[PDB]
């Protein structure tokens, strides 16, 4: 999910822009 | 620096990013 | 949500959405 | 400068961009 994928692990804005809208 | 994102800084960052019409969890 | 930038913050946001090949003061 | 711009005020990811590169 989000939390592992960019607070555990580092995310790029294209994987943040992911869980947009 | 700190690259990882959690908590309000996520939040924040997802707000930024994702602007109005905001994001989903 | 605090949507102010300061510090390490704004230095992360930029290095998050300018990316490789960074940025500017 | 961007302290005022996006730290003082806050500032929209377009406003941001506007610093990079």
């Amino acid at each position: 999910g989000i939390v592992e994928q960019c607070c555990t692990s580092i995310c790029s804005l294209y994987q943040l822009e992911n869980y947009c809208n | 620096v700190n690259q990882h994102l959690c908590g309000s800084h996520l939040v924040e960052a997802l707000y930024l990013v994702c602007g109005e019409r905001g994001f989903f969890p």
